[PDB]
RNA sequence: GCGCGACCCCAGGUCAGGCGGGACUACCGCUGAGUUUAAGCAUAUAAAUAAGCGGAGGAGAAGAAACUUACAAGGAUUCCC
RNA sequence: UACAGGCGAGAGACCGAUAGCGAACAAGUACCGCGAGGGAAAGAUGAAAAGGACUUUGAAAAGAGAGUCAAAGAGUGCUUG
RNA sequence: GGAGGGCGCGGCGGCCGAUGCAAAACCCGGGGCGCGAGCCCGGGCGGAGCGGCCGUCGGUGCAGAUCUUGGUGGUAGUAGCAAAUAUUCAAAUGAGAACUUUGAAGGCCGAAGAGGAGAAAGGUUCCAUGUGAACGGCACUUGCACAUGGGUAAGCCGAUCCUAAGGGAAGGGGUAACCCCGGCAGAUAGCGCGAUCACGCGCAUCCCCGAAAGGGAAUCGGGUUAAGAUUUCCCGAGCCGG
RNA sequence: CGACUCUCGGCAACGGAUAUCUCGGCUCUCGCAUCGAUGAAGAACGUAGCGAAAUGCGAUACCUGGUGUGAAUUGCAGAAUCCCGUGAACCAUCGAGUCUUUGAACGCAAGUUGCGCCCGAGGCCAUCCGGCCGAGGGCACGCCUGCCUGGGCGUCACGC
């Protein structure tokens, strides 16, 4: 069999993978100031992603 | 507080508007006091500036510098003038922000639309005085 | 390009036929700047934002032209599945526009129907 | 063997799966219904006993709303003005 | 079907296959097998690719 | 048969148009608990309330008496005292 | 006559970051749960980054000098501490 | 337990004072006052607003509540880090090597494997390169970590197509309604085939989903990269449907 | 007899209380009416030169026309015509627009980017003036109104 093929789940996996990226240095200056320590970067070994 | 059914009055609201300044808000807060020679020509005490003006530091510690206005910054309402600077450790020179109120206008570029501002405000000052 | 191309009022002063040829060129040009996106060129920098705006301008104006011609054709007859959309903004406002008040008092009690003070006095 | 350890370890069945409408794992597969909005369903699932936290989720915040707002503001649907054209027009008032 | 037509319009070449890949980007990567009668190398130069 | 009109009843991806869902603060209906209180608890209380469900508007409902009264009679409807 | 929503306003012997809303900050976010649902922690350098070049030790992180600052007994553990 | 007379805090109306030439705050085996509640003053720290007095008012005073929330001890450098037969030597590298990497050696699982793969599940973890701040409860230059890049290509494999148990629109009818049985006057309401020619002929229990396991239109070989290759690629040969 | 045990101060480390701040909350009051099959509320996934996020937007994609203002945007890069100007701007206004994939969600289903049907034009060549291929958008339930082929002694006349 495939490894659940359905597009609705598949797109979310792609989106979340893109989302789980670090905050990019430059923007911390172009926010004024406020510690942009993302939060929406998760790691697979810990927690669980809901659909 | 003091009187009148109007839109605007709230200590929080006054701060909120002027910090993040929409374009009309920027220009009215970009009004910088004229030097005395210019005050008697255009018959106003203050007008919005430009970038091809020249502006002299009167108020601060930095007093005595003159330069052209290099940039104007919306996001934290500040203006940046040439030669009012602080030195970084390596020897780089970076501009120090100055408020438009502090600095006083040496020289004007008239323009055409900016010129219209001078005429309307001048007419304003004529009406009350006489 | 490295400079921005053109201004909206210029495109207004060009024909529908002229601007569709321009639109083809803009799309071709965009694909060049997309490969240069990877390169990080100073040429594409400003330009790749601005070319999308150029594409948008030509598409808006041609559509507006079609609607104008359509309206002139339609105004004689009974009409509009398209212009009807713009006129209303539908459902709540649609129920409120029979015109009730005038129509009810169009017949029965209308000869004498209102207070004088003037009007009935002035006109006799 | 018994409870907890053996309860966790199997889990090779699926019930609640991704809903298309609301984007929440709540679609009960073998009874084909979403328990977070109703997926086949004429009406969206609304409960007025389900209080603070849940109600606000369904109120949304990925909303448009601004697009809708502008017709409320004007109330009309027209306007007309094309000033600022070489002549020097009427494009600098007072 | 559409992409084979598009390649023919814009680069004047016959395409023999098109192959479709989902990416984690959320867009589709296309490997497009081209004709040996006009070589992909000399197509490449005018829309440069590394 | 064919019955001009039509009678009665069907069918159009039919001609021009219309309905669902939302909002549900507030409102108009429907439908409807128990904890609680009675130092217990059923009648009763909570409450013709909460929950459940539908539907509109900027307000809505109401509305020119098959009324109130028992008077030298008041006088649609609403809200406050 | 109504108005704990929405939009656009005016105010309060309101609260002052364990308080105030769940959320002053990316908050209904991160995260938790199979789900229904549950749901945080988290504001302050300074006037201006003037966010410590350079020299030196150390594998580096750092340290020591120095530079800067009105003040580093203000060095993004940052006002007071 | 009552009443009485006070003290302290926050804010408000009054009134008076204090301040970058150093406010408030905080510290102080420093002084002094009051029975106390508390107050006063000095020195140190600090850097922008505050206190006294007369009225007014409270979300107004803490030691607890198997208290709530945050911090921090003793415990304690103590219990421990003991299952899985097991490591060792030399070299390479590096600042640093019992653990990395290579060889040599010793072993172990003992083909119902500690194996080569697929399902399910996770989602980039695979591999390169960079590389030790956190993390791998030892260590560490190594990592399934962190950073930076790349990678999954099908007429023939699966899904798709198809039916099952079963689910569910459509009808009638209850139920305000949600919702539930489930079809009816698709039965002289139309879907299907000739048929191009407009017309005739024929028929239901419909119609979709439902096993990425049932059932099934159709591929093999070699080569390749970081990897599964009938599958990517390529040669050569097919095979199925239109 | 060091030490230990204890205690304090001075300087610190610890910790984030306290004070002083506050583009915020909170509560009251006022004005206002204004969603949708003409495709909503809500979601999904993309789009910024360099973006993870928020915010903005939708293949016309951090935006467009038009209009106002009248020169910035800024972390760095950049354009230099857009600077005495039909015109800068994470700008405001935003009347004219696009407005993806979904969703009441409508061809039919949906653990399927699944499976149909219909129409458009451009090109081809005439095994026919047809065949083949192209890009776009439709084709639901519900019921009114008007409409056609008719069912039926439903009812009448007229049939041979």
């Amino acid at each position: 069999m495939p490894s659940h093929k359905t597009f609705r789940i598949k797109q979310k996996l792609a989106k979340k993978q893109r989302q789980n990226r670090p905050i990019p240095y430059w923007i911390r200056m172009r926010t004024d100031n406020t510690i942009r320590y993302n939060a929406k970067r998760r790691h697979w070994r810990r927690t669980k992603l809901g659909f | 507080m003091k009187r009148n059914p109007r839109v605007t009055s709230s200590r929080r609201k006054c701060r909120k508007a002027h910090f993040t300044a929409p374009s009309s808000v920027r220009r009215v807060l970009m009004s910088a006091a004229l030097s005395t020679e210019l005050r008697h020509k255009y018959n106003v005490r203050s007008i919005p500036i430009r970038k091809d003006d020249e502006v002299q530091v009167v108020r601060g510690s930095y007093k005595g510098r003159e330069g052209k206005v290099v940039q104007v910054y919306r996001r934290r309402w500040v203006i940046h003038v040439e030669r009012i600077t602080r030195e970084k450790v390596n020897g780089s020179t970076v501009n120090v922000g100055i408020h438009p109120s502090k600095v006083v206008v040496t020289k004007l570029k008239l323009d055409k639309d900016r010129k219209a501002i001078l005429d309307r405000k001048a007419s304003g000052r004529a009406a009350d005085k006489a | 390009m490295s400079s921005g191309k053109v201004k909206a009022g210029e495109l207004w002063n060009k024909s529908k036929d002229d601007l569709t040829k321009q639109l083809a060129e803009l799309k071709t040009e965009l694909g060049q700047l997309r490969i240069q996106k990877v390169a990080s060129s100073g040429s594409k920098l400003n330009r790749i934002h601005d070319i999308r705006k150029s594409i948008a301008r030509v598409l808006t104006v041609i559509n507006a032209k079609q609607r104008a011609q359509l309206r002139l054709f339609y105004k004689n007859k009974k009409y509009a599945p398209l212009d009807l959309r713009a006129k209303q903004t539908r459902a709540i406002r649609r129920r409120l526009s029979p015109d009730e008040k005038s129509r009810v008092l169009e017949k029965t009690k209308k000869r004498t129907v209102h207070f004088p003070q003037r009007k009935f006095a002035i006109k006799a | 063997m018994g409870k907890g350890t053996g309860s966790f370890g199997k889990r090779r069945n699926k019930t609640h799966t991704l809903c298309v409408r609301c984007g929440r794992r709540s679609f009960h597969l073998q009874k084909s219904t979403c328990s977070s909005c109703g997926y086949p369903a004429a009406r969206i699932r609304k409960y007025n006993w389900s209080v603070k936290a849940i109600r606000r989720k369904t109120t949304g915040t990925g909303r448009m709303r601004y697009m809708r707002h502008v017709p409320r503001r004007f109330k009309s649907n027209f306007r007309e003005g094309t000033e600022a054209t070489p002549r020097k027009r009427a494009a600098a008032a007072n | 079907k559409k992409i084979k037509a598009a390649v023919k319009k814009m680069y004047d070449i016959q395409a023999k296959k098109v192959n479709t890949l989902i990416r984690p980007d959320g867009k589709k990567k296309a490997y497009v097998k081209l004709t040996p009668d006009y070589d992909a190398l000399d197509v490449a130069n005018k829309i440069g690719i590394i």
